[PDB]
């Protein structure tokens, strides 16, 4: 193999890392194999793939299982103080499997979020364009775009013999001069692997947020009119009628700001306000009674949309920042071996956060479906 | 399951009139949005009209001004009043509806909260 | 140069 020299040989070589990080990879392995296997068993065998979201959720669990197969290799690798005994062929597959799963899992969530924007906001107009054939062709393109993105992890990932410590490792060699590796390889994982997809994931669920808000606020406006109309019928003085009629005029304007006679209702409420203000109590109740039910509603859907976005953001944002810090060292913006140590120490920590939350994504998205939750609890019971 | 029963189809001469009906059954809560789809022979399916629980309607450009869709939220039924029928309108008309369960998480890996109907034939002869 | 011996 090749014999190279490490600029900062003591960077990232800490005993608490060589003991804790392999333990974390074991926790991710057992939980990941357990959770992602049940997702495949429930979807592919108990539901037979009947929707577009089921195709994405199936491939989201299959992609995580492929990454978990290479996880025991990295566990014993970090356990032996970064020593690679599996050869040069097994590293190119392992390093590609991690890069492949990063792009694939994030691309699937991007398309799954776009599917939710169309299924909730445009149910009738986007149904003929969202079929089973489209979901399968979308996934095979995602497999190609992820494999194309993990392509440098197959070409430039070689096994090197470090002469400083006589330790055989596999890595990218950020040569100071005459390097065949691309300059900004970590930049691709930033924009293509996080920045661009997150802005689509954030935009999709924000439009779902705004659509459900206009629909829920409209129902509360109608519920305000009906509840206040019953207050006027049960009122006994002009003060109670004045309070309910003012709340109905305000609710009519909010319901109008969601071509017809909304000004007719608002004008007739304003006519009733002219009677209740002049001490007339019985006359205002007659005009209110002359003017003027079981829809599903989940007021906790906004907490769900909030959790979905922040779970994708806070899980990847530790790994994507130190990835960007790795690029600054590669370009030559920073050459200090002190900041290279805090980057080499925090990289195993961020991977244990991003890839642990990512292996629980097919399980969390499954529990949102009421039918999926039914089959999942039957297997455990 | 949320089933959809259709009725009103038949063979009529060119320029006649029909009224397609579709009532939703098997739902505990009100159906959200209902519409009509048709599939001409040898061509892909297309959306004809759709009406929401609020009353907003959306028609296609080929049936605009001729068809009139309506619904009765009490019985969860949708009526498609077809007038000035053309020989191009000869197709099988399908009824579609969107219904969410109680406390809807707006996710469904079984039916996507979308339900279809059997379909009724509507034929129009040019002469 | 530097050695990025982390899994991706
Ligand atoms: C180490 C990896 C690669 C392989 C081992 C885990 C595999 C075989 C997975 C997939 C099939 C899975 C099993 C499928 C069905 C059941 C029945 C259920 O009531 C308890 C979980 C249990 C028992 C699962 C446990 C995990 C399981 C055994
Ligand atoms: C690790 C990242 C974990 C991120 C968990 C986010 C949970 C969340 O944000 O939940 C918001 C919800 O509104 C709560 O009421
Ligand atoms: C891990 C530490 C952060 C707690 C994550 C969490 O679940 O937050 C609780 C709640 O949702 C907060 O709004």
């Amino acid at each position: 193999i090749k014999r190279i020299q490490d600029d900062c040989p003591k960077a990232g070589r800490h005993n608490y890392i060589f003991v804790m990080i392999p333990t974390l990879y074991s926790i991710i392995f057992v939980v990941g194999i357990f959770g992602n296997s049940l997702v495949v068993i429930v979807i592919y065998f108990y539901m037979k793939l009947k929707t577009v979201a089921s195709v994405f959720l199936l491939n989201l669990a299959l992609a995580d299982l492929c990454f978990l197969l290479t996880l025991p290799l990295w566990a014993v690798y970090t356990a032996m103080e970064y020593r690679w005994p599996f050869g040069n062929y097994l590293c190119k597959i392992a390093s590609a499997s991690v890069s492949f799963n990063l792009y694939a899992s994030v691309f699937l969530l991007t398309c799954l979020s776009i599917d939710r924007y169309l299924a909730i906001v445009h149910p009738m107009k986007s149904r003929l364009r969202r079929t089973m054939l489209v979901a399968k062709v979308t996934c095979i393109i995602i497999w190609l775009l992820a494999g194309l993105a993990s392509l440098p992890a197959i070409i430039h990932r070689n096994v090197f013999f470090i002469e400083n410590t006589n330790i055989t490792v596999c890595a990218f060699h950020y040569e100071s001069q005459n390097s065949t590796l691309p300059i900004g390889l970590g930049l691709t994982k930033n924009i293509l692997g996080f920045l661009f997809p997150f802005l689509i994931i954030l935009t999709s669920y924000t439009l779902i947020w705004k659509a459900l808000k206009k629909a829920y606020d409209l129902e509360d406006n109608w519920e305000t009119l009906n509840d206040n109309l019953k207050v006027i019928e049960k009122a006994d003085n002009a003060a109670q009628v004045k309070d309910a009629l003012t709340k109905m005029r305000a609710a009519a304007l909010d319901a109008q700001k969601a071509r017809h006679g909304f000004d007719i209702l608002v004008g007739q409420i304003d006519d009733a306000l002219k009677l209740a203000n002049e001490g007339k109590v019985k006359e205002a109740q007659a005009a209110a009674e002359q003017l003027k039910k079981n829809k599903p509603r989940n007021d906790d859907i906004f907490k769900i949309i909030m959790a979905i976005v922040l779970f994708f953001f806070f899980s990847w944002i530790p790994h994507q920042i130190f990835t960007f810090l790795d690029v600054l060292i590669q370009l030559g913006i920073i050459r200090d071996c002190r900041i290279a140590d805090i980057v080499d120490t925090a990289m195993p920590i961020t991977i244990c956060i991003a890839y642990f939350n990512n292996c629980l994504n097919p399980l969390f998205y499954g529990f949102l479906g009421k039918k999926f939750k039914r089959y999942f609890l039957q297997l455990l019971k | 399951q949320v089933q959809l029963q259709e009725s009103g189809g038949g063979l009529v001469a060119a320029g006649g009139s029909l009224r397609l009906s579709c009532a939703a059954s098997g739902n505990i809560f009100d159906v959200d949005i209902m519409g009509w789809y048709r599939q001409a022979p040898g061509k892909e399916r297309e959306l004809v009209a759709s009406i929401t629980d609020g009353g907003s309607t959306n028609y296609a450009d080929s049936v605009k001004g001729r068809f009139t869709i309506s619904r009765d939220n009490a019985k969860n039924t949708v009526y498609l009043a077809m007038a000035s029928l053309k020989p191009e309108d000869t197709a099988v008309y399908y009824c579609a509806a969107v219904a969410y369960p109680d406390i809807p998480t707006y996710f469904d890996y079984d039916s996507d909260n979308f339900y279809w109907g059997q379909g009724t034939q509507v034929t129009v002869s040019s002469l | 140069g530097r050695v990025y011996k982390h899994p991706a």
